[PDB]
């Protein structure tokens, strides 16, 4: 129906933090998930 | 309190699982025991009658 492409870094750790209710500073205050989150998750290597 | 939404969510999950396990094993035996009492209260009636 339509689609979405939310866009923005965060460290090497708490990436995990990209997850539906997963806890930390970034998702406490930055940018949470919704519980009932559907989607992709794409954390393609930037070190460079 | 002690679990943050993830893990709090599937135990709770796991937790609520076993408490409607619980509840319905009550409810269903409490029904056979039910048709039981009305078995006995429709002979009660029987035996008033």
């Amino acid at each position: 129906t339509n689609v979405y492409a939310d866009s923005f870094v965060i460290r090497g750790d708490e990436v995990r933090q990209i997850a539906p209710g997963q806890t930390g500073k970034i998702a406490d205050y930055n940018y949470k998930l919704p519980d009932d989150f559907t989607g992709c998750v794409i954390a393609w290597n930037s070190n460079n | 309190s002690r679990l943050d939404p993830p893990e709090a969510e599937v135990q709770i999950d796991r937790l609520i699982t076993g408490r409607l396990q619980s509840l319905q094993t009550y409810v269903t035996q409490q029904l056979i025991r039910a048709a039981e009492i009305r078995a006995s209260a429709n002979l009660a009636a029987t035996k008033m009658s």
